[PDB]
């Protein structure tokens, strides 16, 4: 029961920081944030949901 | 001839040039180029690639550009037969040839003007002794020992040409050489570790041979990425990282 927030507050953590550090594009030409882009580019329009894509996710934290 | 280090006889001779690179098409020759290339954009030498797939458009190509250019790189391709002669060049030409194929033929071996090989002779190598193979009544006494001479060469051949096989990839030679002048990084050691597994996936070498190569490979692979001991937590993620494993023999499988 105190466990439960416990560890949601741990994961709602590591669920934030993927979004905040992932990226894409290789060293030679150039990165990209890929999902903090795309969050203020579909904020900004007016249409509030990204699309976040499983192997990204499994990628960063298995 | 056979070229005794690669500094001073090969590279610091085409430094200051405008060579022509011929290059055969099989994963080994271009993981052997990858590496030229990025040594040679690295001191500003001007050169040019011409991609050849056979022995009709490597001599349509050496036809065209034979007069500007008076050097020649050949990347896996005519180390197994004559070249003075397919291709008929002038004296002032100079020929590198960097190639597997093996047996080396003969009179490239003994022409130590035009044909230079950058070929290790510490492969497994046998080539015949100079004279064995190259130049009244006393005139037919001696000159019937001449022909026994002959005779004995016409044998020595069909024993040194009858078996084909392949020695240490191009891109292990070319990373030495490129490792000789200090200018080695992670890009040119994958370049060379793929040149190499490529011989060992289309069979053409042996596994007591592959796995001797693939012991040399380890020691430069711990030399560059071992120097991250215990910051490989402080290193960039985004930065090539080679590593040895002991993996299955499926294809594909991660795919």
């Amino acid at each position: 029961a105190d466990e439960g927030q416990a560890r949601k507050s741990q994961l709602q953590r590591r669920f934030k920081e993927f979004l905040r550090q992932y990226r894409v594009g290789t060293d030679r030409t150039g990165f990209t944030f890929k999902y903090r882009d795309e969050l203020k580019r579909h904020y900004n329009l007016g249409e509030y949901w990204i699309e976040v894509e499983m192997e990204d996710l499994a990628s960063f934290d298995e | 001839m056979f070229v005794s280090d690669f500094r001073k006889e090969f590279y610091e001779v085409v430094q200051s040039q405008r060579v022509l690179l011929f290059v055969a098409s099989d994963v080994d020759a271009l993981c052997a180029c990858k590496i030229l290339q990025a040594l040679f954009q690295c001191d500003h030498v001007q050169y040019t690639l011409v991609p050849v797939s056979g022995w009709q458009e490597l001599e349509t190509a050496f036809l065209e550009h034979k007069e500007q250019f008076h050097y020649f790189i050949l990347i896996n391709c005519g180390a197994n037969v004559d070249l003075l002669d397919i291709l008929q060049p002038d004296e002032d030409t100079i020929f590198f040839v960097c190639d597997t194929h093996r047996p080396v033929n003969v009179v490239n071996v003994y022409n130590d003007t035009q044909i230079k090989l950058l070929i290790k002779q510490d492969d497994d190598l046998e080539v015949p002794a100079y004279e064995d193979i190259f130049r009244i009544v006393e005139q037919t006494m001696r000159r019937r020992q001449r022909r026994e001479w002959e005779a004995r060469r016409r044998d020595i051949l069909f024993d040194y040409e009858q078996y084909e096989y392949h020695g240490t990839s191009s891109a292990m030679v070319m990373f030495e050489l490129a490792w000789m002048l200090s200018k080695d990084l992670n890009d040119m050691l994958w370049w060379a570790i793929v040149g190499l597994t490529d011989q060992w996936v289309q069979d053409k070498i042996t596994q007591m041979k592959y796995v001797t190569d693939v012991g040399v490979l380890q020691r430069h692979v711990s030399r560059h990425n071992h120097r991250n001991e215990d910051e490989e937590n402080t290193l960039s993620v985004d930065c090539t990282r080679i590593s040895f494993e002991y993996d299955l023999r499926l294809v594909l499988y991660q795919h």
